[PDB]
């Protein structure tokens, strides 16, 4: 029983995290086999925040003025190239750590775990959801640019984030490992904004399934709901749309718990209409959105 | 305001 | 910027951790130097559950009985013996990435890491505190037992937890590594109930200290209050008592912020008085006690391992 | 309900 934010174990991750400095710049990369992974602004200086020209910047430099840092090992780089907004350095030595891993680019609503580093040491790990507006809520100081967020599945690291930055109102942004931003978003300090956020209303179905699994009900009720008519209640409350893939996907915690999606629906719409008038759910006062269905199978089964 | 470059 | 509940990276601990089985009975154990510790309930069948004489459920067994496996390397087992709740085995591998560690027993509101493993393979890995009435609020299923909850302190991993069982209630219940207890459970089938649990008020301070951090002060007033007075409003509302080496710890928060620990008294006493009306504390409705003032030190600063 | 030992 009980039910935490879960993060995956760090330690394969631990094993490829790097430092990389250029000029007085540092920040964290990512090495696998002969190659270390970084965001392209490690290569900015003071006068190269607003406006960059990152193909100019990166033509004036050579391979050694990129210092990688393996613990207390230098890696010598015998080559760099710019792949949208992050830099791949090959280096002489393959990393021995090296775990089996992918690049995945996720969607918005699926979460990851967060290994925060800075000067290529880890600091902590934290489970995160992509929002659907495509910034992350993490906990990132000046240095933390490089970290990655990912998820494991058997023996395999699916890297899924690399951070980059932190918008004016506290939350965070970043790239996939092929460099692309999540979002509207780009490497330059000019005032950006993301679009407003919402709910992820099928991770939410799924914590509640979760409540059920542990053994609470006290917020269901005997009421069903069609499709159209949940969407349309729980829009008023910026919750984004529940289509019939969210609906298929939640089948096994139904199916788990006896109660149909449609009728959690219910529970949901009246939840959102009372509040929780003094009681908790799974120890929370706030209806949460960043487990999915597949997080609270994991849990409450105890997948290794 | 403006972004931070991490 | 931002909070979140942060665990320690868990690489030291991973290569720990291994499979200890006896007849039919499957759990976690603690691999470091040639010995693996785990819980000595390992021994027991389903029905030895009730109400089990360790003392003799032990002396029927012998190295062989005791199957450690180390991902798909078995360690053959060279002696055994009982320590409090705990079992140690002898092996014949000493393990190679055994870290700096030590031992430690915390005392509640301490927080920990906890690595969640089954069959000796982490699963995940959260933050726990020890509540004042002893039990943790974790995630375990059945084989979690075993599984362990540590700090690190630069180059050493302090474990202060090894997990044994479920309360009735869904929360959970262990020892130190030496086998001690934290609170008044014993490891048997019957039924336990803990006490009354209460609030960490130093840990609730420290987390407004943190929100502080992060931009949030609405609920900063221009009040004041003495600390009797406060543990005076405090108790009506089920906080443990704060202490002068409560304040004293958050010296260094209150020295960052430039908040007198009795002015952020002040605030919560209020918050505790009139509520939050709707409003959130770092994306919380409720007031939040896991954090301890080094918790929210080391997140804030960036500490690394 | 009892204790789980786990």
């Amino acid at each position: 029983s009980g039910f935490r934010k879960m993060a995956f174990p760090s330690g394969k991750v631990e094993g490829c995290m790097v430092q990389v400095t250029c000029g007085t710049t540092t920040l964290n990369g990512l090495w696998l086999d002969d190659v270390v992974y970084c965001p392209r602004h490690v290569i900015c200086t003071s006068e190269d925040m607003l406006n960059p020209n990152y193909e100019d910047l990166l033509i004036r430099k050579s391979n050694h003025n990129f210092l990688v840092q393996a613990g207390n090992v230098q890696l010598r780089v015998i080559g760099h190239s710019m792949q949208n907004c992050v830099l791949k350095l090959k280096v002489d030595t393959a990393n021995p750590k090296t775990p089996k891993y992918k690049f995945v680019r996720i969607q918005p609503g699926q979460t990851f775990s967060v290994l925060a580093c800075y000067n290529g040491s880890p600091s902590g790990v934290y489970q995160c959801a992509m929002r659907p507006n495509f910034t992350i809520k993490g906990s990132f100081l000046n240095g933390s640019a490089g970290s990655v967020g990912f998820n494991i599945d058997y023996d395999c690291v699916s890297f899924c984030y690399m951070h980059h930055m932190e918008l004016p109102t506290g939350v965070h942004a970043g790239t996939d490992l092929e460099g692309n931003f999540y979002g509207p978003f780009v490497d330059r300090q000019t005032a950006q904004a993301a679009g407003t956020d919402t709910t992820i209303t099928v991770n939410v179905l799924a914590w509640l399934y979760a409540a059920v699994i542990n053994g609470d009900r006290w917020f269901l009720n005997r009421f069903t709901t069609t499709l159209n008519d949940f969407n349309l209640v729980a829009m008023k409350y910026n919750y984004e749309p529940l289509t019939q893939d969210h609906v298929d996907i939640l089948g096994p915690l139904s199916a788990q718990t006896g109660i149909a999606v449609l009728d959690m629906c219910a529970s949901l719409k009246e939840l959102l209409q009372n509040g929780m008038n003094g009681r908790t759910i799974l120890g929370s006062a706030l209806l949460e959105d960043e487990f999915t269905p597949f997080d609270v199978v994991r849990q409450c089964s105890g997948v290794t | 305001s403006a972004v931070k470059l991490q």
